[PDB]
């Protein structure tokens, strides 16, 4: 039985800039069960559907997961741009899989603010699909080298969401799980019922 | 320090095209977020286009497909190519340096260049429309939002006659650098206020609020304060 519980029901989620990837392999999964397993505000599949995923074995099944704010969930979709798609987590233009999200204000916000979740704000270029950038080097926005010092034109590249329970939905935390699927001339070990 | 200087503009025939440029000092253009903002007599202050540090570009719906924002690394210059120009594009255009929080506000502005063409957003409502007071008096300006601005992403600008806007308040209550302490912002949710405690002749200006909670960023209509 595939360890989707470990992904979806994890107690803590990754910051989007350091998004987690769990490889799924050598197990049976019930994606129709997954679909109805909770209230998901987003459950969008590209090239597949839950009903049809149960019918096939796949080769490379990945579950990526992270936290972003409500207004950014739209960026976890093929062809999107924005700080999240460009500098944190980028889906390929022709992605095969499912994007699943739910509001996690009850878990990830705190009175006084959760500043534990981070996103990359400054980057000189955009991520390739499924790329991860975990560097924390000072971003040099001007012509003078920074040499590890924060200050003027020298920015720490990450910024925090400040998750407070009284935030509007657009600024409330959302947990996101991205399921990837490939069918190759390779062993296919993640199967349905 | 930071300097933004537009060139290009002028009088163009409807459907013509035109390129604005913005030479910047004090930061590398191709590494920062930058924007174009325009001021038309009818539509007031209006975001036009933005470019990200990594190159992604964004456009207001009214200009999408006609305008192109770009930059030249070698010249430290931001550009705005305007094609298929319409009468409604008549405006003073500002290049602006973004503070990239929420949908962004602007701590540095260019000088403004006039272009004349011949022949779901949060709405900010400003009250009142014009005030006339004497020096030393206290004034409070209202900004009401059509939706809650949940983490106080509301800025205030001062635009003196013939000048670019100048940021006074960000985060609803934080004063920008060098701003006098008799400017005071407050409020939350949908109701924000700017208070100027002892009016001085130099305070003669229009005051604009701007929400950076949601995209696109939007400005209030302005309250003119006459002294
Ligand atoms: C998460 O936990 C609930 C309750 O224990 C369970 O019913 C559900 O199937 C779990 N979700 C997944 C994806 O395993």
């Amino acid at each position: 039985l595939c360890p989707f519980g470990e992904v979806f029901n994890a107690t803590r989620f990754a910051s989007v800039y350091a998004w987690n990837r769990k490889r799924i392999s050598n197990c049976v999964a019930d994606y129709s069960v997954l679909y109805n397993s909770a209230s998901f505000s987003t459950f969008k599949c590209y090239g597949v559907s839950p009903t049809k995923l149960n019918d096939l074995c796949f080769t490379n099944v990945y579950a990526d997961s992270f936290v972003i704010r409500g207004d950014e969930v739209r960026q976890i979709a093929p062809g999107q741009t924005g700080k999240i798609a460009d500098y944190n987590y980028k889906l390929p233009d022709d992605f095969t899989g499912c994007v699943i999200a739910w509001n996690s204000n009850n878990l990830d916000s705190k009175v006084g603010g959760n500043y534990n979740y981070l996103y990359r704000l400054f980057r000189k270029s955009n991520l390739k699909p499924f790329e991860r950038d975990i560097s924390t080097e000072i971003y040099q926005a001007g012509s003078t080298p920074c040499n590890g010092v924060e200050g003027f034109n020298c920015y720490f590249p990450l910024q925090s969401y400040g998750f407070q329970p009284t935030n509007g939905v657009g600024y409330q935390p959302y947990r996101v799980v991205v399921l990837s699927f490939e069918l190759l001339h390779a062993p296919a070990t993640v199967c349905g019922p | 320090e930071v300097q933004l200087v537009e060139s290009g503009g002028g009088l163009i025939q409807p459907g013509g095209s035109l390129r604005l440029s913005c030479a910047a000092s004090g930061f590398i253009v191709s590494r920062n977020y930058m924007s174009w903002v325009r001021q038309a007599p009818g539509k007031g202050l209006e975001w036009v286009s933005g470019i990200y540090s990594g190159g992604s570009t964004f456009y207001a719906d009214s200009v999408k497909g006609r305008f192109t924002i770009s930059r030249d690394s070698s010249k430290n210059t931001l550009y705005l190519q305007m094609n298929s120009l319409r009468a409604e594009d008549t405006a003073v255009y500002y290049c602006a340096k973004d503070v990239p929080l929420g949908s962004h506000y602007f701590d540095y502005w260019g000088q403004g260049t006039l272009v004349t063409v011949s022949s779901g957003e949060i709405v900010l409502t400003q009250s009142p429309g014009t005030l006339s007071l004497s020096p030393g008096e206290r004034v409070t300006l209202s900004c009401r939002a059509s939706q809650s601005v949940s983490i106080n992403y509301l800025a205030w600008y001062q635009q003196k006659p013939g000048q670019a806007p100048r940021l006074l308040i960000y985060g609803a209550s934080s004063r920008a650098t060098g701003i006098s302490d008799r400017f005071s912002g407050s409020g939350s949710g949908t109701d924000f206020t700017l208070t100027i405690s002892r009016l001085e002749p130099e305070d003669f200006a229009v005051y604009y609020c701007q929400q950076y909670d949601s995209s696109p960023l939007t400005f209030g209509g302005g309250t003119k304060v006459e002294i």
